[PDB]
C-alpha cells in the first residue's frame, strides 16, 4: 500500500 | 564562565542564522573565550549536520541532554538486514528505487524500514502495522545508532504522543499532542530527570527549565532564534543575563519605521525588552532605526554576523570565452530569483556564452526549474543546489547578483567580496547599502528596477577593465570586515555587557 | 514434570470452576505430584484474591510472567501522600466521600489519585491531565505496589494502547486497540522477552506463546476455561499434551443429545477434538452422553471435581424451635431460586417456624428480594449473600434444596452431604442422581414438579426421625467422594495419559 | 458538574 511508508 | 548561543537546530543545509552562530563560535574559539551552541528542537540528525562545521563538544541539544546522549559519539555500525533475516528469521522485500524494506514473518506484513544510505548502515525509521495494516507506531533512529523516539498514531496517521529514550531504551520524555487547525500541538510534556518527574504544558516551559539547569553564576546567553528563544527567556529569572540578536529586518513594513508593527518572530522579544542586557544587530542603520523605535530602553550595538579571512583557494581565474554570474540565495520568494532568470533571458541575446549559477535550497525549487524549462535556458541557468564549501565556485565568478527585498546583513554578499567577486544588489535594508559603495566594489540599484539591473550588469559584462577594478575594490571592502576587527568588537562587548 | 491447570482468573468470591481447580491442586499436593494453577487475564489484584486460597508459588499468571512479577509478594507500603507533599512540593486536595486526592503543582492541576483503602496504603490508579484537562493517561498499580499498566486515551476516554511494566519500570508488553461495535479490541501485541521482540495479532496468540515458554518435556496441561484455553491450545503444537475438562452440560439443549449445538464455551474444543489427549467430565452419565456424541474420537473419563473430608466443625446441632432450609447457589436463572421462594409461601401456613437461608450472589438478587416482599416472607426467607466459610451455616441445617435445571456436578450438593445435610433436588443432568439415592440421603424429584417438591419437603419436616436417618446416609454417601477416593483416580489418570 | 469527569 502507498500509505506504508513516509 | 561559559557563553551560550541559543538557536533552534542545524539543518542538512545551513541557514544564514545557523551560519552566523557558527561564525561567532569560531571567533570566540580564536580569542580563547569558552563558547557553546545550544539547540532546542528534537533533531536525531544533528550529530551528522554538525560534522562539517563544529565539534561534538561545541554544542548541547536540549533533547540530547534529557536523553543522556549529550557529547555521545556514533556507535559501532550495526547490521539490521542480517539481524532481521539471520537472527529474527524474517523475510525482506526490497522496495524499488529506495533504501527501504518491507518486513514479513509468518506470512504477515510486520514493518516498513527506511535507511539513509545505499550501504544500509544507517537505519532512519521503522513503521509498525497491526493485523489490519494500520500504522500504529513509528520508531525514529538517531544517526548515532540508538532508537531516539517512538511516535504513537491515531486515525489518519495523526501524532497522538511521542516517547523519547536514552541509548539504553529507558523512557526520558513523553509528549501528548492535540490537533488545532489540522496541525499537532504539544498539550503536555513529562520528563524523568534527577530521579524526579517533571510536568510542562509546552516546549517553551521545557526550554525555560533546560536553560535553568545549564546556568552557573557568570554564564552569558545569546538569544539567536527569537520566535522560540525570547518566550523561553521571558520565563527565566532576570538574574540570568541574556542578549537579543536580530538577524533580519525587525518590522513588517520597513518603510514605516515609526508605525509598522514588529515582525511576529520578534514580538515576544520587543514586548519584554527590559529582560535583555542589549540588542545586537549586524548594521549601523539597523542600530539607529531600532534604538529610535525602542526609545533607548536598552543598549543597541552593531556587530556584523560575517567576517573575512585570507583565501587559500584561487581568486579571479576567469574563463575568457564564457562569463559566469552567481547567486548565493535560498530558493525562497523574498530572494525573487525569478527576476535573475528574467535578466538572463534578456542577456543571452547579447552574451551567448553567459551562465547563471544559483546556489541554494528551498520551496521555489520546482517553480524556478519550470521557469528555466519554459524559456529553454537549461544550458545558461543551473540550480546547483546547496554546496557546503563554495570556495571553488567563487574562483571563476565574474559578478554576484542580489534581487532580495529584505536582508539582515547578507553573508553571501561579504563572502562574494572576500573572494574578489563584485556584487550588484538592490539598495535594500539592511546590509547591501553598507557593504557596496557604487562604482567601487559593485553597484546599488533601485529596489525592483529590473530595467536598471540589466543596464548595470550588461555594462560590467561589456567592460572587463571595470569588472577587474571592482574586483580589487571588493577585496579592499572585505578587509574592513576582517576576523581581527570582529574579534575586537566581540571582546569589548563581552568585557562590558555584565554588571560589575 | 509439572501439571498445569489453566483457568482465566480468580475473583473476590470463589466460583465452581475456580474451586474445582483449587480442589484438584490440593489433591495433587496430597499425593506429592507437582501442580500449579495458570491464570491468563490481566489482574493486578490477583495476588490479593489468591491469598485466601492458594500460595504465591501455587500459581503463574501470564501477565505476571511477561512482567517478571511471577512469585513476587507485597512491598512494605510506600507513603505516596508524604512523597507528593514533602518530596515533590505538590498540593493535595482531598475529594470528600472518597479515598481520592487532586494533585497540583502550585495552582496547576496534574493528577487525580484513587487509593483503594481508607488508610491510603494501596494506590489503585492515577489519572494524568494535559493543559486543557484532557485525560491522556491512566496508571494502574498492582496491589503489590508496582505500576503495572499505563493506558493512553484518545477522544472521549477511548483506549488506544496499553504499556505493561516490570516492577523496575521497564516496558515488557505493548497492546494497540481499534474500536469495533463501541468496544476496544486488541489489533497488535508486542512482547519484549528473552532479549527479543515478538509480534502477535491478539491475546489468544500471546496465550499460545506463553504455553510454549512454560512447557518442558514431560509437562501436562489441563484446559479448564475452554472459551479462552481451547483457542490457545489450538495454536500450540500437538507435542504439548493437554486434557480438556468440561465443568457443565456440554450442549445448549440437554433434551436433544444427538442434534443440539455445543455451548459457545466448548465449540472451539469440540471442533478440534484430536488436539486433546482426553476429555474429563464429573459424572458417569455425562461420560456416556459425550463419548456417544463425539463418536469415541478421543477417550472420555469421569473424575468428580469435588471431594469430602471429615468435618471438625459441629454437625446436626439443630434448633428444636424452627426448621432451617438452605440453598447454596448463585442468584442466577438456571438455579430457579424463585421456585424455593414459592415453596416457602406454601409451607409457611402449615409450619410457621420455617427459615430458608439462600447463600450466593448474582443478577437475580433484585427479582428474588421483590418476590419475598410481594409474598410478605421477609421474616422467613433470607438472602444471606456470599459467605467464604459456610461450615457454621451447615451446623443447624435441616435440609438443602436444589431447583437447578443444569449442573455439571454441584459442589454445593456434595458439600451439603459432607456436613450431614440431606438434599432434595430435581433429577437433572448432571450430578444429583449420582450423589442422591432416593430415601437414603435425600430425594430426587422430576424436573420442575413443584408439587412433588412440596410433598417431599413436607414429609421430612413432619418426620424428624426420617431427617436423622437421611443425615447419616448423607455422611455415608460423602465417604464415596473422599479425598483418598479422588486421589486414587487422579493417580491412575496421570500415569496412563502421556503417550509411550 | 464538569469536575466529576476527572475521576473514574
Ligand atoms: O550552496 C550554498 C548556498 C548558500 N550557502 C550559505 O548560506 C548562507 C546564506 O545566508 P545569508 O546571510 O546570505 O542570507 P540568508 O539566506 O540567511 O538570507 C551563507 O553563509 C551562504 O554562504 C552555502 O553555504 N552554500
Ligand atoms: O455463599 C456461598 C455460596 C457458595 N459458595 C461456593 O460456591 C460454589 C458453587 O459451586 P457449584 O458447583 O455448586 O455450582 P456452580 O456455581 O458452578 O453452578 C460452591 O463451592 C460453594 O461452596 C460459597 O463458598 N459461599
Ligand atoms: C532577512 C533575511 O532574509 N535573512 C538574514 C540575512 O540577510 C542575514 O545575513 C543573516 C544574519 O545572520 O540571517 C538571515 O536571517
Ligand atoms: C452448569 C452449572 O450451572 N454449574 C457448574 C457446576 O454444576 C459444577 O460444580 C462446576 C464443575 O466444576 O461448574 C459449574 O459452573
Ligand atoms: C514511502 O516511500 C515510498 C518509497 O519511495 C514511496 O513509494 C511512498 O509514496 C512513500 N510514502 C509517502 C511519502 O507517502
Ligand atoms: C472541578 O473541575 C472543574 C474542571 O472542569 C473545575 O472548573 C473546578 O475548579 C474543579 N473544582 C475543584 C474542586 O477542583
Ligand atoms: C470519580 O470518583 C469521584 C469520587 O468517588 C466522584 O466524585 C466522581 O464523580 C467519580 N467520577 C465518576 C465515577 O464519574
Amino acid at each position: 500500500s502507498d500509505s506504508d511508508s513516509d | 564562565a561559559m557563553n551560550y548561543f541559543v538557536g533552534n537546530s542545524l539543518g542538512v543545509n545551513l541557514t544564514g542564522i545557523e551560519k552566523a552562530i557558527i561564525n561567532r563560535l569560531n571567533l570566540f574559539k580564536e580569542m580563547g573565550r569558552p563558547a557553546q551552541c545550544v539547540f532546542l528542537s528534537w533533531n536525531r540528525y544533528l550529530y551528522r549536520n554538525a560534522q562539517n562545521y563544529i565539534t561534538s563538544s561545541d554544542y548541547i541539544n536540549m533533547y540530547d541532554f534529557f536523553q543522556e546522549a549529550t557529547y555521545l559519539e556514533r556507535n559501532e555500525p550495526f547490521d539490521w538486514l542480517s539481524y532481521w533475516t539471520d537472527e529474527c528469521h524474517y523475510t525482506l522485500k526490497h522496495v524499488e528505487n529506495s533504501h527501504d524494506f518491507r518486513i514479513y514473518d509468518q506470512e504477515r506484513f510486520l514493518m516498513y524500514a527506511h535507511f539513509q544510505d545505499p550501504k544500509y548502515r544507517i537505519l532512519d525509521y521503522v513503521n509498525h502495522f497491526d493485523s489490519q495494516r494500520r500504522k500504529v507506531k513509528r520508531d525514529f533512529y538517531d544517526v548515532r545508532g540508538f532508537l531516539s523516539c517512538s511516535r504513537i498514531l491515531v486515525d489518519k496517521q495523526q501524532t497522538l504522543c511521542e516517547f523519547f529514550y536514552n541509548p539504553e531504551g529507558d523512557t526520558k520524555l513523553e509528549k501528548y499532542f492535540s490537533y488545532k487547525d489540522g496541525k499537532p500541538e504539544v498539550q503536555k510534556i513529562i520528563v524523568y530527570y534527577a530521579n524526579k518527574q517533571y510536568f510542562f504544558n509546552n516546549e517553551t516551559e521545557l526550554g525555560a527549565f533546560f536553560i535553568k539547569q545549564l546556568y552557573q553564576h557568570g554564564d552569558l546567553f545569546f538569544s539567536d532564534r527569537n520566535v522560540y528563544t525570547a518566550p523561553i527567556f521571558n520565563l527565566t529569572p532576570e538574574s540570568i543575563p541574556v542578549v537579543a540578536v536580530l538577524h533580519s529586518t525587525h518590522i513588517k513594513n520597513i518603510d514605516a519605521l515609526d508605525s509598522s508593527p514588529f515582525k511576529n518572530v520578534y514580538k515576544a522579544m520587543f514586548e519584554n525588552l527590559s529582560r535583555y542586557r542589549a540588542i545586537i544587530v549586524s548594521t549601523e542603520q539597523q542600530k539607529l532605526d531600532v534604538e529610535k523605535r525602542i526609545n533607548h530602553t536598552i543598549p543597541v550595538v552593531n556587530i556584523p554576523v560575517g567576517y573575512s579571512e585570507t583565501i587559500d583557494t584561487p581568486v579571479q581565474t576567469l574563463d575568457q570565452r564564457s562569463v559566469k554570474l552567481i547567486s548565493v540565495a535560498r530558493y525562497s520568494p523574498e530572494k525573487q530569483l525569478h527576476q535573475q532568470i528574467e535578466l538572463i533571458k534578456r542577456l543571452v541575446s547579447y552574451v551567448p556564452k553567459i551562465e547563471l549559477h544559483m546556489y541554494g535550497f528551498g520551496s521555489e525549487s520546482k517553480k524556478l526549474n519550470e521557469l528555466i524549462q519554459k524559456y529553454g535556458l537549461e544550458n545558461h541557468v543551473y540550480l546547483r543546489g546547496f554546496l557546503s564549501n563554495l570556495d571553488q565556485e567563487y574562483s571563476d565568478a565574474y559578478l554576484s547578483l542580489i534581487t532580495s527585498n529584505m536582508e539582515g546583513f547578507s553573508l553571501a554578499l561579504l563572502e562574494s567580496l572576500a573572494h574578489g567577486v563584485p556584487v550588484i544588489s538592490y539598495d535594500i535594508k539592511y546590509g547591501p547599502n553598507e557593504l557596496i559603495t557604487s562604482d567601487f566594489n559593485g553597484y546599488l540599484i533601485t529596489k525592483n528596477d529590473e530595467d536598471a539591473l540589466f543596464d548595470k550588469v550588461k555594462y560590467v559584462i561589456d567592460h572587463p577593465e571595470v569588472q577587474q577594478r571592482l574586483s580589487k575594490g571588493s577585496l579592499a571592502k572585505a578587509q574592513q570586515y576582517s576576523k581581527a576587527s570582529l574579534i575586537k568588537q566581540w571582546d569589548q562587548f563581552v568585557r562590558l555587557i555584565l554588571e560589575h
